[PDB]
């Protein structure tokens, strides 16, 4: 109904993608499904978001990745003149 | 409408006019035996994802502002 963009940040663990293949090419656009499969225990990424910053501590299929982070970049970004 | 294919036929023409176009005649039998602009436009790949891109916003914009 609107036009004009908005700047909506995803901050996601590596490790809870349906797919962590089909997104490995670095600087070229890589297609991306949006289709869910109930029985795959994990989530897809979810679309409308402008920018996704993908954070891995190493493990696979659990949560707990991220919010160290995201708090830090809040920090420093409150900070910020 | 018409000044397409005027502007088209004399792009096409020889360079000499009709009292001295034999020598242009000529000239087509020896390379006989042997368009970058005017009618098309070639671009590269990144030129061609930025026109895509716009005509991508510029029918989103249009179909908007039809419904608003």
């Amino acid at each position: 109904k609107s036009r004009g963009k908005i700047c909506t940040i995803g901050i996601a663990p590596w490790g809870i993608v349906e797919n962590q293949e089909d997104l490995i090419g670095r600087d070229v656009v890589r297609p991306y499904q949006t289709m869910s499969n109930p029985m795959s225990k994990l989530t897809v990424l979810n679309s409308m978001h402008s920018h996704f910053i993908l954070a891995d501590n190493g493990t696979t299929g659990k949560y707990g990745a991220e919010v160290k982070l995201r708090r830090q970049l809040e920090k420093h970004i409150s900070l910020q003149k | 409408f018409q000044r397409y294919q005027l502007i088209m036929t004399f792009h096409e023409r020889p360079v000499l006019p009709p009292p001295l176009i034999i020598f242009s005649h000529m000239t087509m039998i020896f390379q006989h035996v042997c368009r970058d602009y005017g009618l098309k436009l070639f671009i590269t790949d990144d030129e061609l994802k930025k026109v895509h891109d716009f005509e991508e916003q510029c029918i989103e914009e249009y179909f908007r502002e039809k419904d608003d």
